[PDB]
């Protein structure tokens, strides 16, 4: 789960770096540690329990993490309304089957309805390719 | 774990580098393309001349995407004594069948898949995982 | 690199194609121990 | 000094006159083409695929303009204590990296850039300088 | 090979029998990538 | 071994040191074959 | 580490110390080209 959590973020890799923020991906499993002793709630149960590669993390390391994945999001609060703006604004899905539309003709739609301040208009390329991923 | 698989073009010294990965296709592994797909199950055809010949994305199912579809495909058993009756489906799909392994690069971006080498790594197309759940 | 305006891109949606990125995951008290 | 680094067309040495140069491109000096640039903070991608490939053109910057533009990453590290809580912009950029020493007849016209030979002149180009001030 | 109307057959249904095949299972998007 | 009628304890409560057990687990039966 | 309440911290404000970060420096085009 934890590191799907990152996952989330790096849909808008293409953006981030257009921000200057997390420039190199947090990957979790490299703060953990891989050690084995007897590992438990109680004593009186570790002491029938001994795994190994057991991974072990410090409560400080383990809240710095969280608050990478938390501060990066923070940054994307406005972003990722545009996206999803900039999606329903016209059917980009169907229940079933296929529909088809030249193009050109749809992003003349969105420069056209899209509000003013829309960062799709202020990043087209990192739209593109954050829609397109 | 997750993502897309990445191959390198260019010598990944440091992390954050300007180039140097590039998304797979199937044409990159043969393997993974449907020309050469067990047909059990005879979903693809035979006949030559009706077979796409066309390369295709590749995509890593997660650990956890394994578990809940080999469930799922549990729930067809419980009438195999009723299901030879119609004559449907008579072999088990096997859901490993599908996939290949191969450790590369995977991840989301290649940016946070760069730090993120991985080793034997499940991978499927979305032709083929299409025609599972199909 | 790439031309938003140009020709040769293809808008076909799909059902097999359908949008999602990440809306919730798993992440019990119970189940992260 | 300033100006725009020349190139010396056709031999080495035999520049006689105005005619016998050209202006320098990114091609000549790849090393300050963006498939190399130091991505310390992280800002060209890492898609192989999202990479020009197109060269441009080269600029000189002025020993006096170097003195401004480092003071003005000194800004920012009167702030690092948030920043990095924050998590933004973790190595700051030292534009010191960004520049090449080379060395040539620099100019703001083939014919008194002729004249004017030069050894260990900084270079930039107009986008990765835009992407330091950004 | 099984007599349905013969002899010998056991019929005792019990709390830890309990009947349940496979009502369904997680399918969402974000946990499954 | 430890006077918890005595000084030298600490008692501050934050939101990092959240209070759970294990309210609820995820034993649902499709997913248990 | 540094402890904000305690005693032993120095609040001595003096003008041969004023304070300054980057006001503002010079950034003229003519002299920069
Ligand atoms: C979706 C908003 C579109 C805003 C205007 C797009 C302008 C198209 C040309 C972009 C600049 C040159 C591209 C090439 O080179």
């Amino acid at each position: 789960n934890f590191t799907k959590a990152e996952m989330a973020l790096e849909f808008n890799r293409e953006f981030l770096d257009k921000m200057r923020v997390l420039s190199v991906s947090p990957k979790y499993s490299d703060l953990l540690t891989y050690v084995d002793c007897y590992v438990g709630v109680s004593a009186r149960q570790a002491l029938n329990n001994f795994q190994k590669q057991v991974p072990v993390i410090t409560p400080t390391r383990q809240t710095m993490y969280v608050d990478s994945i938390q501060a990066a999001l923070k940054a994307l609060e406005k972003w990722e309304i545009d996206l999803r703006v900039a999606q329903t604004l016209l059917p980009t899905n169907v229940p079933i089957g296929e529909v088809s539309c030249p193009m050109q003709s749809v992003v003349k739609l969105l420069d056209d309805q899209l509000p003013d301040d829309s960062l799709i208009r202020r990043y087209p390329k990192e739209a593109a390719v954050a829609l397109a991923k | 774990p997750g993502g897309v698989p990445w191959i390198a073009v260019g010598d990944e010294t440091s992390v954050t580098s300007p180039g140097a990965l590039r998304r797979m296709t199937s044409k990159d592994i043969p393997e993974t393309a449907i020309i050469n797909t067990d047909n059990s199950s005879g979903a693809v055809p035979s006949e030559s001349a009706l077979v796409p010949y066309i390369d295709e994305p590749l995509v890593v199912v997660t650990e956890h995407a394994i578990t809940n579809f080999t469930k799922a495909e549990m729930a067809l058993e419980f009438n195999r004594e009723f299901l030879d009756k119609m004559r449907v489906l008579s072999v088990s799909p096997k859901y490993s069948d599908l996939l290949t392994y191969v450790d590369c690069y995977v991840g989301v971006s290649a940016r946070q898949a760069l730090n993120n080498f991985q080793k034997q790594v499940p991978v499927i197309t979305p032709t083929r995982q299409t025609m599972y759940v199909d | 690199t790439i031309n938003v305006t140009g020709d040769g891109n293809v808008f076909k949606p799909s059902a097999e194609t359908s949008s999602t990125a990440v809306p919730s995951l798993s992440l019990s008290p119970g189940m992260l121990n």
